[PDB]
């Protein structure tokens, strides 16, 4: 299209592949993690990004993902050492406050709820855990959820409600919520459509839609239909049902490892194993039951190896960050 | 990607490019002498790897290995494919995308074995296992 994806900065720091990047809630700081078992916190000084602090010795194995609390004071890191660590600054220096254990195997993902009072993890052991966050060293396990039949890749909390979405090697996405009467966490829905591993999931602004990305080289848009919906979608269990209302096919050569839906612009970014970053925008005339999403720009050689993650800046509209197996982090500006 | 470039268009980057490299034989030489985990023979001697089951394009940083387990219920199929992955990871420059798949129709569980071998996250976790990496290095080392 007429859009453009412009490179602004290229950063390294880590030795080896970089698995994840995560913007701080205020957009002038981000964290990165990788194979080298370190977390790096980067900050903007003028027009130059640089590593401000390095968090080593928190994990004995690969760090797969980091996410900031919504308040920006806490960082959670998920590691192949079967633990999740929580970091915060109280002395002026980031320190590890607590370590959450319990998974049998590698922890793949971590996610904070909107209020910051809940924390979710998922593992190669096929389970999803939900923790209640009550203090800097005060965590109680609220649920251990085993609906998935294979390694669980990602967990993402709903932007408005305490709904948890999980994506799995078993090709499905699942939705969790507290049962009203007794407040037990249970599985509310299963999203079936992808023909291979679901790597990434992200909600749109109001949380009424979800975008997923898969080893099957497609991304899908899911819409939620609540009981009593006008559209006539059946809700037999009196639960919200999600239906695949759009599939974007033929745009990715290899597995799509991450997808990010910008709450400020509504743009969708994908990270692909073919080294490409692609940007999608909803069509002006698209119908809510059959939306159309068009690629407005791309950078097919964005990195020199697989792109592992793409993340929209939560404050700076149109600013994107990516990281790659090539050992680089890149910061981009998208113009429509 | 996926759907090909419209035939009427040529990629501008490509046009300028058009304006020594790895071949099947070189790749075959890298993996033909990998040892079987259980037997004192090479993957070539067991008909597990063959030159004609190798596909490579240097310019597009891609190599594809098809391997044939010795039996349709082979319990070592993932370990064999993983040893191929490790060999090519070390020997080839890091730009290369390596795909290792069971030859179609030659294993009762080929879909599930292929899916594991193609999951770079699970492969990376597996290669952090000191025991597994040791066994794989044993298989790879030529004699
Ligand atoms: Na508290």
């Amino acid at each position: 299209g007429r859009g453009r994806l412009i490179l602004e900065h290229t950063l390294q720091g880590h030795k080896g592949r970089i698995w994840g990047v995560a913007w701080h809630p205020k957009g002038n700081v981000f964290a990165s993690c990788g194979e080298d078992k370190a977390i790096r916190i980067w900050s903007l000084t003028g027009n130059t990004w640089s590593t401000k602090t390095i968090l080593s010795d928190g994990h004995k194995r690969t760090i797969r993902e980091i996410r900031w609390s919504p308040c920006g004071q806490y960082l959670a890191s998920a590691s192949f050492d079967a633990t999740t660590a929580i970091w915060s600054k109280s002395s002026g220096e980031f320190e590890c406050n607590a370590t959450l254990e319990g998974h049998e195997n590698e922890v793949k993902s971590v996610s904070w709820s909107r209020s910051g009072g809940l924390l979710a993890t998922c593992s190669r052991d096929k389970s999803v855990w939900i923790w209640e966050v009550a203090g800097d060293d005060e965590f109680e396990c609220a649920a251990v959820l085993n609906p998935h039949t294979q390694d669980v890749k990602r967990v993402v909390w709903h932007p408005t409600k305490d709904i948890l979405a999980s994506a799995s090697y078993d090709n499905t996405i699942k939705m969790f919520a507290e049962e009203p009467i007794d407040n037990d966490w249970d599985c509310t829905a299963t999203l079936t459509s992808h023909t291979s591993t679901v790597w990434g999931i992200d909600f749109d602004a109001d949380g009424e839609r979800l975008v997923s990305c898969s080893d099957d080289t497609t991304i899908k848009i899911w819409r939620a239909y609540h009981p009593g919906n006008t559209a006539g979608v059946a809700t037999p269990d009196q639960q919200t049902v999600w239906k695949c209302v759009c599939t974007v096919s033929g745009q990715h050569s290899r597995a799509i490892y991450d997808v990010s839906w910008c709450k400020l612009t509504g743009l969708i970014a994908t990270a692909c194993g073919d080294d490409g970053i692609r940007i999608f925008k909803e069509s002006s005339d698209s119908k809510p039951d059959e939306p159309t999403f068009e690629q407005i720009t791309a950078e097919e050689g964005a990195h020199d190896q697989d792109v592992n993650s793409v993340q929209w800046n939560p404050v700076v509209a149109g600013q994107l960050i990516s990281c790659s197996d090539d050992g680089t982090i890149k910061i981009w500006k998208v113009t429509e | 990607g996926g759907r090909p470039t419209e035939i009427e268009n040529i990629n501008p980057n490509v046009y300028d490019r058009i304006k020594d490299p790895f071949d099947k034989r070189e790749i075959f030489d890298l993996i033909r002498n990998i040892n079987d985990p259980e037997h004192p023979l090479t993957l070539e001697e067991l008909h597990v790897v063959q030159e004609d089951l190798i596909r490579i394009n240097d310019s597009q940083n891609s190599v594809h290995i098809s391997f044939t387990p010795t039996i349709p219920h082979c319990s070592m199929a993932t370990l064999i494919g993983l040893s191929i992955r490790v060999k090519l990871l070390r020997s080839l420059p890091p730009r290369f995308k390596v795909t290792v798949e069971i030859t179609p129709g030659t294993h009762a569980s080929e879909l599930a074995v292929n899916k594991q071998l193609a999951d770079k996250e699970r492969v990376a976790a597996a290669l952090e296992n000191n025991h597994l990496a040791e066994v794989i290095n044993q298989c790879i080392a030529a004699k």
